[PDB]
């Protein structure tokens, strides 16, 4: 068996949920999402904020409570074949934090690229925000955890001992979220304009480099698939 | 649409737009608006922002709905950013060609280099027809004629395209052997020099070589094709000719000003002098985008957005025709819904209850006289 | 276990096209938000695209990147193409988001909002690398490449946008119209941080020495992610965060 | 103390040095305005001073004259044109909170560098 | 400039808009003073326990 | 007898000698001790420069001197219990030393938080700095380096080689006092104002970092107290 | 207008005229709240007497 369907449906999911939310934001840009202080704009994009995180909030103390929870007490008794399975897995997890960072550091990030270039900062919880800073970055940031979280209860190896590089490429990105206060404080104080190279931004340049760590973690995650069933094939 | 939550005293004390008009409400696709008025630069500039110095005439729309035909300081265009005094009257003229269908919120705004954007008063205009239909030709001094809807997009696409390809190749090219676990157990367990040998060093020469060969040669080719370029033309114009207002002959001291919280009036107390020769009476009283008329006085017959004007919010106590030289002592209350709803009563949350506004006083003939108060902002509770 | 030497080596296929994947989508999203807050307003608009600032800042943020990413792949793997797939990762979001955002969201038009072109720079340094194993080779050669090659690189796309036009009696370029047409409520012409010339720019000298400027910095930039991306690519246990 | 109380209490109660630093830095930053709040919320009754509205502080500083600290040199807010609402206080405390993440996860290191017990033998 | 009499006799009155006068000299000083020897007592407390 | 009365004197003269330190500059604060160029002013405050300056470099020299004179030249035959008494003894200089810290580094340095913020700089040489800079600052200096002269001459072990903490915790305030030429000119030249938080002042700040060596050094001096008599007791 | 065209050493010659600042003044540039009359020549081949 080994690598499942597991996978497919990880791209899945983050595609379609992102897909969507891409037609909310694309439907409800203009009218009733334009002015922050009119009736229409707090049942169509304050009710977004309210909704989306309650669930982040719910949905990752159940999944990191549930993985932390059915997490392999007796490591030490594991069969390589089934730790190989456990490391797909968790490469199938990786490959979903890795899509869930693009669509948060990238695309609803540059997507903002494009409404302030377009339209003047009504409020601190603007339309493209209710979908990158408070929905996108959570999610990443829930996916993240899970992941690191999955790789040190079931796979052997990376747990006993928190791995550096895994661990800053987990708290490295989520630290993002929290520097949206710097911009905020950049933009409703320090800086009158849209520029975007503006410092009160460096902020996510510097834990976005971070990232980086996903390096290490990789080569780690590499050495932990070469342990049992690394050969061979491989040097043979 | 991004006003009324910037502070109500700075939009009060900032930059006064009067006598705004709109050519069309309803225009076509590839139709042009014209609006047109005028703008005062307030003495009183917070000292929050920055002067005027380097300053640009922009719309407020939702993205590019309309393009910006022409925009005009006085008389002459302004593409570029332009330096205002403080203190001065300019008129402006902004032209707009209609290019997005649908119902759109336009306001002349005003970018000060640190300062943030001044957003005037907007106004609802409908564009129907079809996004296909929009043309933008532009004639270039090489004698050409040039559509900037799909101008270089085709090659810009095609030169992208390229490059990506290149790239992919070059990747491709190491993607067909195994690429991580092998080459990292090689590298890792003795010596590598296996997984890079001959011919891949001459592919990646002939890489090399050919990427410094077609940049080499791409450049070459757009040097002979558009044989004659310019830089961006960019930079602060000077010399904005102001206009040349004639000195009020209607002197106002402010009294006192006070608001109730919660409410939506606002009142104050002046003693109006009239100097010259001609009974006048306030007609109204224009603060922050907001226009409080009183209709025995004067009407409005510009089409000023609805939302933001008061047909009758403007009170005065005693509103009869005031015989030049006399001088006397009344109490104006400007009362209107749009105090509220565009936030004007959020003033006491701001670190400075100060405002500022135009008073338009009209004589029997039918001429105004426009005057300028400001005075410190009392709010009120029991 | 693994079973086979067979299995073994489609086992090994099929995490490598993960381990591909998991790299490139990363390193497109951590590349684009630093590219984007780094100098992404120059690779948004076209009247932006000038000779002095965006020449001299855009090679010398955007080698970051490929300088840690070739430090961990060659060494690790003699994988001669970090600089390229950063580079591709990069180019392939901000497109993502220039079409689908710029051009689907609002109405930008494609030829105003384009991003800037890159692959040279990343073939370079990726060839200079492979070819010239020292890091300190292409740290000096690569990088002087990479800062030289971003202008002529971006020529044949932005050139047509180049020619002078009679517009209402003052002259302005194809880009300078588009940028005045299509307005951005947000981006006052003022922000454009572009060249507008000193009284110490002797002759036709501003593209060559923004280029020369740049190609040193990136030789710098190079220099320290190289050593950043060796630590984001040390493999160490804590065991208590 | 409000702060000082949440940055111990998350650091004996959740071990990690980690979680302290993102957390109780985080309430650490947060809890500064509302536990001064008590004491400076009577010193912002506005007042009719002369017509011109000022706080009691503001009457205050007025008054008692510091010849060495003119009313210019005071870093306080003034408004400026993107202050959307009523969100200085909580976007600063926000950001404030953000920044003490930072400077905790710095002067974490070095402390323990002050904490060094090493021996010279020659300075 | 010579100023006589006893520094006890200043009075700084001030009507707020609330409706209330108070004096400028010791208006809050009170309440200043609880909460901070509250928390400061809380601060002991706290340190005197593992003390 | 081990830890005897000595500690009493050692908090009384700083308590005392500042108690009456304060009431001299609050008696001559106001006349003869604003104005900078009045004949009063060079009997009052110029006087005591001269005379505190000459007495700290006196008392210097004897202290540190006699210190460094009956240094123990046989450590190795030293019982455990007169260790314990001469780590003890440490202690109490160590108690004196945090006292006058305190007095140099809290106090009168913002007891001028205070002088400033209500008179205009008259001269280099003002009230409070004849206090703060010329008689606080090297009066902790003294001490602290006495408390270290003494550990190294006295105590074993904390001998044999200088105590990077304890280095860093005697030098690191002692280079307080030169930074003084710093915010001096930063007043005289870039800075016409009273602010604070001027960074003609971070000086002061970067070694007052320097005093958190004190960490280093009580544990370093715990470890020389549990040398002989560390038990038992602890851990038993 | 120059004094002379041909000058012996030691001897003066006196260089006058009128300048106006231009209006539009050059963005680029800062205004001339601080500016030097000075005089462009090869080093000290001429040592400037005075200036007004
Ligand atoms: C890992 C943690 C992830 C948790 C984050 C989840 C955040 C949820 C978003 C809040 C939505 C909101 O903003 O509001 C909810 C909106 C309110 O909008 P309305 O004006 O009533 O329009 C009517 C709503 N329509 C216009 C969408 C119909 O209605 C809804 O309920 C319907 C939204 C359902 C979206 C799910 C579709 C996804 C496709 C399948 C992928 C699962
Ligand atoms: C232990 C080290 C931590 C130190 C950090 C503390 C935060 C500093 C607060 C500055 C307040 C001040 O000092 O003054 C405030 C000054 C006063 O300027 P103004 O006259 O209002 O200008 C008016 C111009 N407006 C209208 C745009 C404001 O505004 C500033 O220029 C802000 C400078 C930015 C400093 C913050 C940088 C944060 C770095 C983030 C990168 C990751
Ligand atoms: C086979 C090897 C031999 C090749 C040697 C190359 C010959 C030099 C050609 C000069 C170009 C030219 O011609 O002038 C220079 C043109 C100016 O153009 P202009 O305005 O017309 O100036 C006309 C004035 N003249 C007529 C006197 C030339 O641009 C430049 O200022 C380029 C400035 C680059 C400065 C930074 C260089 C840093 C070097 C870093 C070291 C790695
Ligand atoms: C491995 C390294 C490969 C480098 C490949 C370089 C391709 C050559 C491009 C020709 C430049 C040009 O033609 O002139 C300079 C033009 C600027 O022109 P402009 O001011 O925009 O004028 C507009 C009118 N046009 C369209 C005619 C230009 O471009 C540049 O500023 C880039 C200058 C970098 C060239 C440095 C090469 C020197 C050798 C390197 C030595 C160590
Ligand atoms: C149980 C869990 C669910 C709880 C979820 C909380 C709901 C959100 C409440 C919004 C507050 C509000 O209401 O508005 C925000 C008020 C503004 O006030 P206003 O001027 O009246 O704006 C009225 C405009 N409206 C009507 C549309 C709201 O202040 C603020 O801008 C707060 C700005 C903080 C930005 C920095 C946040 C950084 C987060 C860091 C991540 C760790
Ligand atoms: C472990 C963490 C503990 C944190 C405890 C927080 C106590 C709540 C205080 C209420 C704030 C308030 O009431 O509104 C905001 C007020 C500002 O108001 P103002 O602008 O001065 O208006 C003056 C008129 N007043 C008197 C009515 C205000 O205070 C602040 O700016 C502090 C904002 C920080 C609140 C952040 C909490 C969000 C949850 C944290 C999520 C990760
Ligand atoms: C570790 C190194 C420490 C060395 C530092 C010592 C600095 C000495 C300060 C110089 C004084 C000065 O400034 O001048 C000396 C002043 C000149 O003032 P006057 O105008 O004559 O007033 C008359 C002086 N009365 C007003 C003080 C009486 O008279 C004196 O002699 C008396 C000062 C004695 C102070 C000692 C009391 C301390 C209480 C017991 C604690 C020991
Ligand atoms: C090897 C590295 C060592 C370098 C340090 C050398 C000292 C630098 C001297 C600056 C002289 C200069 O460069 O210029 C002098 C400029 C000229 O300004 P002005 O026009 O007179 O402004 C008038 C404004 N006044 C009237 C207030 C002066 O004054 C300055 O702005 C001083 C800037 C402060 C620099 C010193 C910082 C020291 C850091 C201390 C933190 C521990
Ligand atoms: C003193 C500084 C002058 C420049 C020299 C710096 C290059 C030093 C790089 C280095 O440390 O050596 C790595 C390789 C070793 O390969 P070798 O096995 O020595 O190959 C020798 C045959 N060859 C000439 C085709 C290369 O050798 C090479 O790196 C390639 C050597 C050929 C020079 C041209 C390569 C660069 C192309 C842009
Ligand atoms: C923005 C800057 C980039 C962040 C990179 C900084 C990383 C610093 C290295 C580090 O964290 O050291 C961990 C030690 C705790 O050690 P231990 O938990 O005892 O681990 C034993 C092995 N080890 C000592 C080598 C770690 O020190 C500790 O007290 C634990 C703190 C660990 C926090 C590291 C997580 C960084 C996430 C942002
Ligand atoms: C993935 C990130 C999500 C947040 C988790 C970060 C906390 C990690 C801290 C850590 O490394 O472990 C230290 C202690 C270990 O104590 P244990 O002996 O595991 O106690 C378990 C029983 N308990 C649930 C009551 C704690 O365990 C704790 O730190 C406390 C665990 C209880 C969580 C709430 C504590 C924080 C209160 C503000
Ligand atoms: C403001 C910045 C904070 C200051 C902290 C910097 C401390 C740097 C560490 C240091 O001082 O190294 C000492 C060496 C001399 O070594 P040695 O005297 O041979 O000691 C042998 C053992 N050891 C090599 C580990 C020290 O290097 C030397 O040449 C002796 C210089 C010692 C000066 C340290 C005193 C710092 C007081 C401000
Ligand atoms: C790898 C990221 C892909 C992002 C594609 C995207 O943003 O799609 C939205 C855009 C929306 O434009 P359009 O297709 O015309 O449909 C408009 C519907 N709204 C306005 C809701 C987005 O186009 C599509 O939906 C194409 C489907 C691509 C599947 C990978
Ligand atoms: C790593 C490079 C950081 C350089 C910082 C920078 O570019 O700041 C520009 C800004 C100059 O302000 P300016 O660009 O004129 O801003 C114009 C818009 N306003 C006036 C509203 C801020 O300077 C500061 O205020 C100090 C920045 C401290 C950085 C740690
Ligand atoms: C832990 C530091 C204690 C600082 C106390 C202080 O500065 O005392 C001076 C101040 C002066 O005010 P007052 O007592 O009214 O006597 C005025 C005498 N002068 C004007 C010379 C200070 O009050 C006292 O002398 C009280 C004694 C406290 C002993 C620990
Ligand atoms: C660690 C943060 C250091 C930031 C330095 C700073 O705040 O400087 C403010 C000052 C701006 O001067 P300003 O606050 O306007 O001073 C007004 C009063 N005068 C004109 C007399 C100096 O900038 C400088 O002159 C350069 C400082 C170099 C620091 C290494
Ligand atoms: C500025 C670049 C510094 C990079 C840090 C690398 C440290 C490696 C230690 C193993
Ligand atoms: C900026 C924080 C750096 C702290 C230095 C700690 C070094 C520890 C080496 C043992
Ligand atoms: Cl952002
Ligand atoms: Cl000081
Ligand atoms: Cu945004
Ligand atoms: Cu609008
Ligand atoms: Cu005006
Ligand atoms: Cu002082
Ligand atoms: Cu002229």
């Amino acid at each position: 068996l080994l690598d499942k369907k597991w996978l497919t449906f990880a791209l899945a999911i983050y595609t379609v949920f992102y897909l969507w939310v891409r037609w909310y934001e694309g439907v409800y840009g203009w009218s009733a999402g334009l002015d922050s202080f009119a009736p229409e704009f707090e049942t169509y994009w304050m009710n977004f904020l309210y909704t989306e995180i309650v669930l982040e909030i719910v949905t990752a103390s159940i999944l990191w409570g549930y993985l932390w929870k059915t997490r392999d007490r007796n490591l030490a008794a594991l069969t390589p074949r089934e730790e190989l399975r456990r490391n797909f897995t968790h490469l199938v997890w990786l490959v979903a934090y890795a899509w869930a960072i693009y669509w948060g550091a990238s695309y609803f990030t540059e997507q903002d690229g494009t409404w302030h270039q377009t339209i003047v900062r009504d409020t601190d919880f603007t339309p493209s925000h209710i979908i990158e800073f408070y929905l996108s970055y959570p999610i990443y940031i829930i996916t993240g955890f899970a992941a690191f979280i999955y790789a040190k209860t079931r796979l052997p190896f990376f747990a006993k001992g928190i791995s550096l590089p895994y661990l800053v490429l987990v708290v490295g990105p989520f630290m993002i979220l929290p520097n949206v206060g710097l911009n905020e404080w950049g933009h409703t104080f320090w800086f009158m304009e849209e520029l975007f190279v503006a410092p009160l931004h460096y902020g996510f340049v510097i834990f976005g480099w971070l990232a980086l760590a996903v390096m290490g973690t990789l080569t780690q995650t590499f050495y932990s698939f070469a342990q049992g069933g690394l050969g061979q094939s491989l040097c043979e | 649409h991004g006003e009324k939550s910037q502070a109500a005293f700075m939009r009060m004390r900032t930059i006064h737009w009067y006598d705004l008009s709109w050519s069309k409400e309803k225009v076509k696709i590839n139709e042009t608006v014209e609006i047109k008025g005028k703008f005062h630069v307030f003495e009183g500039w917070p000292e929050t922002v920055d002067e005027p110095d380097v300053a640009f005439l922009n719309v407020g729309m939702p993205g590019p709905v309309f393009i910006r035909k022409e925009s005009y300081i006085g008389g002459q265009l302004v593409p570029r950013s332009v330096r205002l005094e403080i203190g001065k009257t300019y008129d402006f003229r902004v032209v707009l060609k209609a290019r997005r269908p649908g119902d759109w919120h336009v306001h002349t705004m005003m970018n000060v280099q640190g300062g943030g954007p001044i957003i005037g008063p907007g106004k609802w205009i409908t564009v129907e027809g079809s996004m296909s239909e929009f043309r933008n030709p532009v004639t270039t001094l090489t004698g050409q004629t040039v559509d900037l809807e799909n101008y270089n997009e085709g090659n810009t696409y095609f030169w992208h395209a390229f490059w990506f390809a290149i790239g992919v190749a070059w990747i491709g090219y190491w993607s067909r052997r195994p690429i991580f676990i092998p080459r990292l157990l090689m590298v890792d367990a003795g010596r590598a020099d296996e997984l890079v040998s001959a011919t891949d060093r001459k592919v990646a020469m002939g890489f090399l070589a050919a990427t410094i060969l077609i940049v080499v040669m791409a450049m070459s080719s757009a040097n002979s094709k558009y044989p004659i370029t310019i830089p961006l033309q960019a930079g602060t114009m000077r010399g904005m000719k102001p206009l040349e207002l004639p000195a009020p002959t209607v002197s106002v001291k402010v009294e006192d000003a006070t608001y109730r919280v919660p409410g939506r009036a606002m009142r104050m107390k002046l003693t109006i002098t009239n100097h010259g020769n001609s009974p006048i009476r306030l007609g109204e009283f224009y603060t922050a985008s907001v226009r409080f008329l009183d209709s025995d006085v004067y009407k409005d017959t510009t089409g000023y957005p609805e939302d933001l004007l008061a047909e009758d919010g403007l009170s005065v106590s005693d509103n009869s025709p005031l015989a030049p030289g006399e001088t006397r002592t009344v109490d104006v209350t400007a009362s209107d819904a749009a105090w509220e709803v565009y936030r004007l009563s959020d003033i006491i949350y701001d670190p400075d209850s100060r405002f500022a506004g135009l008073l338009f006083f009209f004589d029997a003939t039918g001429n105004r006289q426009v005057v300028q108060i400001d005075a410190p902002l009392i709010p009120s509770f029991m | 276990a693994v079973r086979s030497h067979a299995e073994a080596v489609q086992v090994s296929r099929t995490i490598d096209w993960m381990a591909l994947f998991v790299v490139f989508f990363v390193i497109v999203g951590s590349y684009h938000i630093h590219a984007m807050l780094t100098m992404g307003d120059w690779d948004f608009w076209s009247d932006w695209k000038d000779r002095r600032l965006w020449v001299t800042v855009t090679p010398i943020v955007l080698v970051t990147f490929p300088a840690a990413v070739q430090s961990y792949l060659w060494e690790r793997y003699r994988l001669p193409w970090g600089a390229t797939v950063c580079v591709l990762g990069l180019l392939l979001g901000e497109w993502i988001n220039r079409y689908f955002n710029f051009w689907g969201w609002t109405y930008f038009p494609i030829n105003f909002v384009f991003p800037a072109s890159l692959v040279p720079g990343a073939i370079i340094l990726d060839t200079v690398l492979m070819l010239s194993g020292s890091y300190l080779f292409t740290a000096i050669v690569g990088a002087m490449g990479w800062g030289l090659i971003f202008y002529p690189g971006n020529w044949p796309i932005i050139a047509p946008l180049h020619v002078p036009v009679e517009y209402n009696g003052m002259l302005m370029s194809i880009a300078d119209i588009q940028g005045y047409n299509y307005v951005r409520t947000g981006t006052p012409e003022y922000i454009r941080m572009v060249e507008k010339g000193t009284l110490r720019t002797f002759g036709k000298d501003v593209a060559p020495v923004s280029a020369f400027f740049s190609a040193f910095m990136s030789i710098l930039i190079y220099f320290m992610w190289h050593f950043i991306g060796r630590w984001f690519s040390n493999e160490r246990f804590l065991q208590s965060t």
